C-alpha cells in the first residue's frame, strides 16, 4: 500500500499560509522521522526540516529563510507542515519522505504541489481529439485530449483509467492569461479503435474534480 | 555543512553503455551517501544505500562505490527508462544534504517525427472558441520547427508550443503546437495546416485538413 | 543466588537499557547541531557501547549539552556496573578463599 | 619453486564463460589471501578482488562491473576465478598473487592471457631463418625462427631450450585475418655456428603444443 499520502495541490494567496498533510502507513517505530523537501520548477532538491513523531521535536534547515512549522499527529499517524506568509518564491512541489532514522529516505509521498497566487481556481475543459475525415491512418492511429483553461497545475491524465499506459504522452501545460492548457497523446493499433473505447481520465486536484471523455470517431 | 558537488549536470551516451555518475563531498563521510533517480513528474525514488548497498526491487544493473569524498553510481547497460535526475544525499553530519543532480541523456538513432492534426472539437465550438491541435510525436533529435499555414498563408499569432522532456520509454522526444482563435476567426477560413521541419528530411511533413 | 551475582546480573539488565535509551536519545539531541555526527541509531548503540566501555575510539562523540549530559550518564553507568562486577568477583574469591582455609 | 602456477592462455566465445586456477605452493598461512589483477594489453595493473581460502570469503572491486566469482579449494591448495558472460573488454592477462595479510603481494603468478574471440584456435607453423649464401659476417652470425599463423596469444619463444639468453630478442606478434605472426632473432659468435647447435622451441599453450626448429645453414 501507498506508505506517505499527500495532498495533490494547494492554492493560496500571497500572504496566507497552509498547512500540509503527509499521512503514514506500513511499520511504524519509535525511531521513524518524517522530512521535507522543497523543489522548485526545473530544480534540484531542497532539504527543508524534520520531525520525530514519537517525540515531537522537530529541527530545520538553518541555511533558508524559515517558512514551515512541522507538527505531528501520533493518533492518525500524520505529519504536518505550516508554510506560513507566502510569497511566489514559495510555489514549488513539497515531497514528505520517510527515514528510519539510518540516514536515508526510504519512501517519498506524491508530492503537494503549492501555488501561491490570488488568481482564482479553475476547473479544466476536456476536449476530444480524434482525427479529420480526411486523415489516413497505418498501424497506428494517434488520438488526444486537450485539457484547456484550468488553474493551477496540476492535472493528472491518464487513459482508460489507468490501464492503457504504452504510447502516452502528456505536454507541459502552457500558462496564458492566469489559465494553464496542455494536451495528452496516445497512440492504439489502428484496427482496435473505435472497436475498442479510448478515453482519456483527466484528475485537477485543486478544484477536487475528476472528468472522463471518451474519443469517438468524427463519424 | 557539507556540499555535494554532482559534475557533469548532464550525462549523455548510447544505448547500452556503461554509464557513471561522480558526487564529490566537501569533506570526508565514509560510506554514508544515498542515490535517489527521479523521473520527470515522479517523485525521487532510492536506488543505493551507504554508497554501494543494494536495495530491492531495483535493477541489478545498478551499483554504487567509492567513500571518503569520492562517490559514483553505475547503470550498466543504459536503456531509456533509465531517463531522469541523479541525486546523492549525505547522512554523515547534521543536515542531511542532497547534490544538485546530474541528468541521464540517450543519444539514439534519428527519427521522423509522426504528425497528426486535430480540429476543434463539436464541444469547444459550442463554447465559442476553436483549438487546433498538432502533434509532432517520438521523433529524434530534439531541434524541430512548427510552421501554421491558413488557407495557404503563414499563420503566427494564437500559436503556443510544448515540448516534452525526453521519453522515458524509447528516448525519443516530442511537441505539441496549438493555434488557438475564436469560433468566429476559425469559420472565417477553410484550410488548416500544420508543417514540421526536422533534420531527419529536408522536405517538411504537412498535414492539414479543411473545415468542409 | 547470593547478593553480588543478583546485583551483577541486575547491573547488566540496567547498563543494557542505558545503552539503548542512551543511544535513542544522543541522536534526538544531537540532530539540529550543524556539524554533529551522532545522529543515527546503529552508529549511536555503537557509540553508547564505546562510551560505556570507556573504549572510546573518537570516531563518534556529541557536540550538544544534552548530548555530553547523555554521554556522562552513559559513563557512569559503564564504569559503575564494571567497577560492581569485579566487587562480584572479589567477594566469590574471599568467600572461597575462607572456606578454603577452614574459617 | 613457483610459488603460483597459472595456465598461459585460455579462449572464449562471446558470451562464454571460463574458470582460471591459481595452484599455490610454498608456506601457506590460515592468514593468506589470493588476490587477482586484471591487465589490459599496454595498460597498468587493475585489482579484481581477493579471497582468503581458509574460510572462503570473497571481497571484489566495486567501481568496476563484477564479472568474476573467486572460490578456493583447500584440499588441493588451489583458488578459482569464474569469469562470466566475456566480451572484448574482458581480454586481458589476469594475474594471481599472494598476499601474507600484511598488504603486499609478496609472490605473482604468470598469468592467463584470455582472449575472448569466436575465432578458431590455430598452433603455429615454425620456419628456420638462415642467411643466405651471399651474406657475410663479422663477429657474430644473427639466425632466427618464423611464428607464423597462430591464434590466439600468447607463444614463448626460448632458444636451445632456454640455455641461450643473450643476444635473444622476439619481436610483438602483428595480427591479420585472426591469425598472429611474429619472428624471434638469436645472435651467436660466428664461429660457434654450425658447429655448435642452435634450436628454436616455440610453445603455443591454447594449443598445447611445443615444436622445436634447428637452424642449419644452406649449404
Ligand atoms: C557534571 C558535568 C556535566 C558535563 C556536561 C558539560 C557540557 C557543557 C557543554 O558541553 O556545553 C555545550 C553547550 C552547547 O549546546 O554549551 C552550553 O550552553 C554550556 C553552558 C552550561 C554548561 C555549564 C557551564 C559551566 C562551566 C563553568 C565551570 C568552570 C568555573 C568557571
Ligand atoms: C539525561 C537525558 C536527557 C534527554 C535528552 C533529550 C534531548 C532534548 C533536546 O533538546
Ligand atoms: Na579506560
Amino acid at each position: 500500500q501507498v506508505q506517505l499520502q499527500q495532498p495533490g495541490a494547494e492554492l493560496v494567496k500571497p500572504g496566507a499560509s497552509v498547512k500540509l498533510s503527509c499521512k503514514a502507513s506500513g511499520y511504524t517505530f519509535t525511531s521513524d522521522w518524517i522530512h521535507w523537501v522543497k523543489q522548485r520548477p526545473g530544480h534540484g532538491l531542497e532539504w527543508i526540516g524534520e520531525i520525530i513523531p514519537s517525540y515531537g521535536r522537530a529541527n530545520y534547515n538553518e541555511k533558508i529563510q524559515k517558512k514551515a512549522t512541522l507538527t505531528a499527529d501520533k493518533s492518525s499517524s500524520t505529519a504536518f507542515m505550516q508554510l506560513s506568509s507566502l510569497t511566489s518564491e514559495d510555489s514549488a512541489v513539497y515531497y514528505c519522505a520517510r527515514e528510519r532514522g539510518d540516514g536515508y529516505f526510504a519512501v517519498w509521498g506524491a508530492g503537494t504541489t503549492v501555488t501561491v497566487s490570488s488568481a482564482k481556481t479553475t476547473p479544466p475543459s476536456v476536449y476530444p481529439l480524434a482525427p479529420g475525415s480526411a486523415a489516413q491512418t497505418n498501424s497506428m492511429v494517434t488520438l488526444g485530449c486537450l485539457v484547456k483553461g484550468y488553474f493551477p497545475e496540476p492535472v493528472t491524465v491518464t487513459w482508460n483509467s489507468g490501464s492503457l499506459s504504452s504510447g502516452v504522452h502528456t505536454f507541459p501545460a502552457v500558462l496564458q492569461s492566469d489559465l494553464y492548457t496542455l494536451s495528452s497523446s496516445v497512440t492504439v493499433p489502428s484496427s482496435s479503435w473505435p472497436s475498442e473505447t479510448v478515453t482519456c481520465n483527466v484528475a485537477h486536484p485543486a478544484s477536487s474534480t475528476k472528468v472522463d471523455k471518451k474519443i469517438v470517431p468524427r463519424d | 555543512d557539507i556540499l555535494l558537488t554532482q559534475s557533469p549536470a548532464i550525462l549523455s551516451v548510447s544505448p547500452g553503455e556503461r554509464v557513471s555518475f561522480s558526487c564529490r563531498a566537501s569533506q570526508s563521510i565514509g560510506t554514508d551517501i544515498h542515490w535517489y533517480q527521479q523521473r520527470t513528474n515522479g517523485s525521487p525514488r532510492l536506488l543505493i544505500k551507504y554508497a554501494s548497498e543494494s536495495i530491492s526491487g531495483i535493477p541489478s544493473r545498478f551499483s554504487g562505490s567509492g567513500s571518503g569524498t569520492d562517490f559514483t553510481l553505475s547503470i550498466n547497460s543504459v536503456e531509456s527508462e533509465d531517463i531522469a535526475n541523479y541525486y546523492c544525499q549525505q547522512s554523515n553530519r547534521w543536515p542531511f544534504t542532497f547534490g544538485s543532480g546530474t541528468k541521464l541523456e540517450i543519444k539514439r538513432a534519428d527519427a521522423a517525427p509522426t504528425v497528426s492534426i486535430f480540429p476543434p472539437s463539436s464541444e469547444q465550438l459550442t463554447s465559442g472558441g476553436a483549438s487546433v491541435v498538432c502533434f509532432l510525436n517520438n521523433f529524434y533529435p530534439k531541434d524541430i520547427n512548427v510552421k501554421w499555414k491558413i488557407d495557404g498563408s503563414e499563420r503566427q499569432n494564437g500559436v503556443l508550443n510544448s515540448w516534452t522532456d525526453q521519453d522515458s520509454k524509447d528516448s525519443t522526444y516530442s511537441m505539441s503546437s496549438t493555434l488557438t482563435l475564436t469560433k468566429d476567426e476559425y469559420e472565417r477560413h477553410n484550410s488548416y495546416t500544420c508543417e514540421a521541419t526536422h533534420k531527419t528530411s529536408t522536405s517538411p511533413i504537412v498535414k492539414s485538413f479543411n473545415r468542409n | 543466588s547470593a547478593l553480588h551475582w543478583r546485583a551483577a546480573g541486575a547491573a547488566t539488565v540496567l547498563l543494557v537499557i542505558v545503552l539503548l535509551a542512551g543511544s535513542y536519545l544522543a541522536v534526538l539531541a544531537e540532530r539540529g547541531a550543524p556539524g554533529a555526527q551522532l545522529i543515527t541509531y546503529p552508529r549511536a548503540l555503537w557509540w553508547s557501547v564505546e562510551t560505556a566501555t570507556t573504549v572510546a575510539y573518537g570516531d563518534l562523540y556529541p557536540v550538544t549539552l544534552w548530548g555530553r549530559c547523555v554521554a556522562v550518564v552513559v559513563m557512569v553507568a559503564g564504569i559503575t556496573s564494571f567497577g560492581l562486577v569485579t566487587a562480584a568477583l572479589a567477594t566469590w574469591f574471599v568467600g572461597r578463599e575462607q572456606e578454603r582455609r577452614g574459617h
